[PDB]
RNA sequence: UGCU
């Protein structure tokens, strides 16, 4: 979690003239930027807070009201050594497949470091005896459109010992 | 007349000359060897400016110990004009 | 115009802004007088100055 | 999960930057190379050759053949372009006292 | 507060011109009209009341600007 | 300056009509340049082999 | 089309053009020469200021600088003209702000 | 076949000077507008025949 | 120029489109900031 | 017939007629008159809202016949056009929705 | 669409959970029919973070004890990544600081632990 | 080729 300073171009239609400016750009910056991962930054949770709202000008096509309304957003960025606690949604043979509690099923904690008795037989085993921790390593982003995901990010978990849970 | 042609001209048309090999002996390997320790001991000169480094994420106690220390050489001000001291 | 076969054009503006232009700059009422020295074009004309 | 990307901005030209283009940039531009002097195939459909002049590679003239670039009607193809290279330069006219 | 205080023919046509599409886009009025289905019409008739909520910004030459409403300005 | 490479436009600059009354159809000017060019330059290379 | 018989339109020459302008009327006359007669809306890539397609460049390769713009097709095909004749026009598109 | 109600009566209907093919059940306009030359662009197509363009 | 805007297809600077129109909604500029706890 | 002056200072428009002209003093300066042939002919974009929501329903149910009508319909959500001489205009008039 | 700073300032779970309960508060008192048709994956979002944010145990803080806290960290020449750990995790044991939390060589000293569990439990 |  942190936040990221964002300039948009909102366009609001003319029968939303009865509501409150600030609170329609909230809205729509809200509805635009709601589930969607920007390239480099990461993915944006909502709308932290609006800071400078300059003039609101009207252009002589759509008609519309289009405002550059400078906010902040917060947004998903670890800091490629914060420490998260997920739940298991599921397990592959090259690596187990934990997701944050319902927030996004894309990380992938690759099965290299652990002690040496690491495997995954198809069967859900996690890991061999002697609320599951994860610390982020790197990120990475790709981009979609190529033609006429975009988060995965590396997962580590060390030796920590976890005296409550193996 | 001249005949037409369906498909285009292959884009690396075959050639029956090819180039001569390349001249043999200590004095050309010792060049090539030379040429080599020359790439590896120039980037790291301090002549060799690298692109700095900017947008760091945060501060650690492990930056004393990944801190990069490079000496820096000391250009000529008297040489060079005073435009370029910094 | 001397109404001995002139053939006009009447066209039909497509949007409420130049509807509105042509209303306003382009009005009859508004454009009595030419602007090459200010005398009034739309007057009374043959068979009614008589 | 999903990427963030703009739809559509409004988008307003500043200036016209006019210049000239190399043979290299020419073929980046290009997609097809045209070096068939016929127009259409000896068939009796008279279809219109491939790699020659009149393809439908490099946009579409009639409103029942389709682009074969972009599939997409002559209404809304923009049209795609061609080089042709020639064996001996020549001089442009319209450059020759440049 | 050096230009001309009267409202311009072209101020009015483009100020009648963008409050007539508003209108027809769905847009609140606030002169409570009386049966008329024109939208053009709507906008004279607020821009004689004097509630047509639009500010001119006047761009000098230079690159200056300045606002004025439509109530401030002075109609003919 | 000096050109190497033609660039033909594409077909909405070059519109052509199909005319199924006759044995043939109309072309514009420019076809027919670039395919004399293309003539050219054919003759050009078989007189250089 | 140019006839009636071939369903003709009227033409808003050059002199029509000259009193629009006398007038004032941008709006009306921007609606009648590009909205109402050519209107068309193509693919400018920011980079290298070609033509698109279809929100692709073929230039670059590229499809993140690629934006729609609204232009009049015979502007369109005069810009297409200008780059067979090897005049490139470069577009440096920006936003409207 | 019709993009709203699925329907085949597709008939070809110009309304004043206007080709459209439109739907004979909910009136659904499928396609409207076509592309002619015009007679200076008539003029200036020259005719070549077959025995040259095609080869 | 005006001839290059009609060419373009955009409003021509001089007529109506010398200026540019405000509207008169109901804002608040610089709204209040949240304030930050952790920093 | 250049694309400068032929294509682009002068170019052709749709929406418009040409016709002869005739004597009528009964009319206002600022008035003139089109005949119903070319009016229903010469059709304008009129957007749907809170005020001319009843006359856009009466232009409907009069249909392309009677003089005061349309004779295209544009939805909101979809862009295609709906031709009033095929269906139920009568229905097409009750389900007009703003925009 | 250009983004100015995306490391502009770091925030712990709180002030996300304030905003996000600030948010529901608001949709849920001008909730809008077709405003929520048009995405509804905000309300998704929303409610979805809202509950990972109650599962965990950021509950019970005010921007009080996150300020005592913050001053009584200070006094330790912690690093803000780490405090921030700290602050977003609560832990109640000790081998979460000693092996847990990075840069434990050196830092801990053995009796620094004690005094780091009874702040982050007052 | 006619029309204004
Ligand atoms: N009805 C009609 N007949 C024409 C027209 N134009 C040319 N003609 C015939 O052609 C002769 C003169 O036309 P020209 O002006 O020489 O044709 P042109 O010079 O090509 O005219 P442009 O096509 O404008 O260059 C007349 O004496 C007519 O015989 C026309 O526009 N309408
Ligand atoms: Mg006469
Ligand atoms: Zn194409
Ligand atoms: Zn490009
Ligand atoms: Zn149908």
């Amino acid at each position: 979690f942190v936040l990221v300073e964002m300039v948009d171009t909102v366009r609001i239609p003319p029968w939303q003239f009865e509501r409150k400016l600030n609170d329609s750009i909230a809205e729509e910056l809200n509805k635009k930027l709601a589930n969607k991962v920007v390239y480099n930054v990461g993915l944006c949770i909502c709308l932290f807070d609006i800071t400078k709202l300059e003039d609101a000008y009207v252009f002589p096509g759509d008609g519309a009201s289009h405002t550059k309304v400078h906010f902040r957003c917060v947004v998903f960025h670890p800091f490629l050594d914060e420490i998260l606690i997920g739940k298991i949604k599921g397990c592959s043979p090259e690596g187990v497949h934990v997701s944050l509690g319902f927030f996004d099923d894309i990380l992938i904690p690759p099965e290299s470091l652990q002690q040496p008795a690491k495997f995954d037989e198809a069967e859900q085993v996690w890991v061999w005896e002697y609320g599951e921790e994860i610390r982020f390593r790197v990120v990475d982003e790709s981009f979609v459109d190529t033609s006429p995901y975009t988060l995965v990010g590396s997962i580590s978990e060390p030796g920590l010992g976890l005296l409550s849970w193996w | 007349l001249p005949d037409v042609v369906l498909k285009p001209p292959p884009l690396f048309p075959d050639t029956d000359y090819k180039p001569v090999p390349l001249k043999t002996g200590e004095g050309e390997e010792y060049m090539l060897a030379l040429k080599q320790e020359l790439r590896e001991t120039m980037k790291r000169m301090p002549y060799f400016i690298e692109t700095p480094e900017e947008r760091q994420d945060i501060e650690r106690y492990s930056k004393r110990y990944m801190k990069v220390y490079k000496e820096e050489w000391i250009p000529d001000w008297r040489r060079l004009p005073r435009e370029m001291m910094p | 115009a001397d109404f001995d076969g002139d053939e006009m054009n009447l066209h039909l503006p497509q949007t409420e802004e130049a509807k509105a232009e042509a209303l306003v700059l382009m009005g009859t009422k508004a454009n009595l007088v030419t602007p090459r020295n200010g005398e009034p074009l739309i007057a009374a004309i043959q068979d009614f100055l008589t | 999960k999903e990427q963030f990307r703009e739809t559509d901005v409004a988008k307003k030209i500043s200036h016209i930057c006019f210049g000239m283009k190399s043979p290299e940039e020419m073929r980046q531009q290009a997609h097809i190379q045209v070096v068939s002097k016929n127009l259409y195939s000896q068939d009796n459909q008279h279809a219109p050759l491939l790699y020659g002049v009149l393809d439908h590679r490099m946009g579409t003239s009639e409103k029942d053949r389709p682009c074969e670039t972009c599939g997409k009607n002559l209404a809304d193809c923009l049209g795609h372009y061609g080089y042709i290279d020639l064996e001996l330069p020549c001089f442009h006219v319209g450059y020759f006292r440049a | 507060r050096i230009t001309t205080p009267y409202m311009t023919k072209y101020e009015r046509a483009r100020v009648l011109g963008t409050r007539a599409l508003q209108i027809a886009m769905c847009a609140p009025v606030m002169v409570e009209l009386e049966g008329e289905t024109d939208p053009l019409l709507i906008a004279m008739k607020e821009l004689k009341a004097r509630k047509i909520p639009i500010i001119i910004r006047r761009y000098l030459p230079d690159g200056s600007y300045e606002d004025w409403g439509v109530d401030e300005l002075i109609i003919t | 300056l000096i050109l190497t490479r033609l660039l033909v436009p594409p077909l909405c600059i070059r519109p052509s009509v199909v005319s199924d009354l006759k044995s043939g159809t109309n072309e514009d000017d420019l076809t027919m340049k670039l395919t004399e060019i293309i003539f050219l330059n054919d003759v050009i290379k078989k007189h250089r082999i | 089309t140019e006839g009636r018989s071939r369903d003709g339109g009227l033409r808003l020459g050059e002199m029509e053009r000259d009193c629009l302008i006398g007038y004032g009327a941008s709006m009306l006359l921007l609606e009648r020469l590009m909205i109402s007669s050519d209107a068309f809306e193509v693919d400018v890539c920011g980079q290298c200021g070609l033509l698109g397609y279809s929100g692709w460049c073929h230039y670059c390769k590229s499809s993140c600088h690629v934006s729609s713009l609204r232009i009049p097709y015979a502007c369109k095909l005069l810009f297409q003209e200008l780059q067979s004749m090897n005049i490139i026009p470069r577009l440096k598109l920006s936003k409207y702000n | 076949r019709c993009p709203d109600c699925g329907s085949t009566e597709l008939v070809e209907d110009s309304h004043y000077s206007q080709s459209q093919l439109v739907c004979s059940d909910c009136g659904c306009v499928v396609t409207e507008g076509v592309l002619t030359t015009t007679f200076s662009d008539e003029g200036n197509l020259r005719e070549v025949t077959y025995s040259r363009s095609t080869g | 120029g005006v001839s290059e805007c009609i060419i373009m297809g955009i409003p021509m600077n001089i007529g109506t489109g010398l200026f540019k129109l405000l509207h008169k909604a109901d804002r608040d500029p610089n709204p209040p900031k949240r304030p930050l706890i952790f920093d | 017939q250049g694309r400068f002056r032929g294509n682009l200072s002068g170019k052709r428009v749709d929406f418009s007629g040409r016709t002869v002209i005739s004597p009528d003093p009964n009319l206002r300066i600022d008035e003139v008159a089109v005949p119903v042939h070319v009016a229903k002919i010469l059709t304008f974009p009129e957007k749907v809202n809170k005020a001319n929501i009843n006359f856009l329903r009466k232009l409907v149910q009069n249909g392309p016949e009677v003089h005061p009508g349309a004779n295209f319909i544009q939805q909101r959500h979809t862009q295609m056009k709906r031709f009033l001489k095929y269906g139920n205009r009568e229905k097409m008039a009750q389900e007009l929705k703003y925009g | 669409m250009e983004v100015k700073d995306a490391n502009s300032a770091l925030l712990s779970n709180y002030e996300v959970f304030q905003l996000l309960t600030d948010l529901k508060e608001q949709r849920k008192e001008s909730g809008k029919n077709k405003h929520s048709s048009g995405q509804q994956n905000l309300n998704t979002i929303t409610y979805e973070t809202l509950k990972y944010i109650s599962k965990t145990p950021c509950r019970h803080q005010s921007p009080e004890i996150v300020r005592e806290f913050l001053t009584a960290l200070k006094s330790h020449k912690l690093t803000k990544a780490e405090k921030l750990q700290l602050l977003n995790h609560r832990p109640v044991t000790a081998v979460e600081i000693q092996l847990m939390v990075e840069e434990s060589e050196e830092r801990l000293t053995e009796e620094q632990i004690e005094a780091l569990l009874h702040t982050v439990t007052s």
